[PDB]
């Protein structure tokens, strides 16, 4: 499984999959997605 | 409690709960 992120903290959730939506030592039930790697082509125009 | 607008997309709804005292008697 892969790792999370929280709307407020940040801090590395990596939470498991299936289970339940939260954080660790905090609050809120959110999350969003840590960007990939990732070497991007982008023009610049 | 909620705290918007981080609720929204949670597309939860965004009420609050009504508490109107009943009558039936036991004085309270």
């Amino acid at each position: 499984t892969m790792i999370y992120l929280c709307a407020d903290c940040g801090a590395r959730n990596t939470i498991q999959a299936k289970e339940v939506i939260r954080c660790r030592e905090c609050g809120h039930r959110v999350m969003y997605k840590m960007r990939t790697k990732r070497m991007v082509q982008f023009e610049a125009r | 409690t909620m705290f918007p607008q981080e609720a929204r997309l949670r597309n939860l709804t965004y009420s609050s709960p009504l508490y109107v005292d009943m009558r039936k008697e036991d004085e309270e």
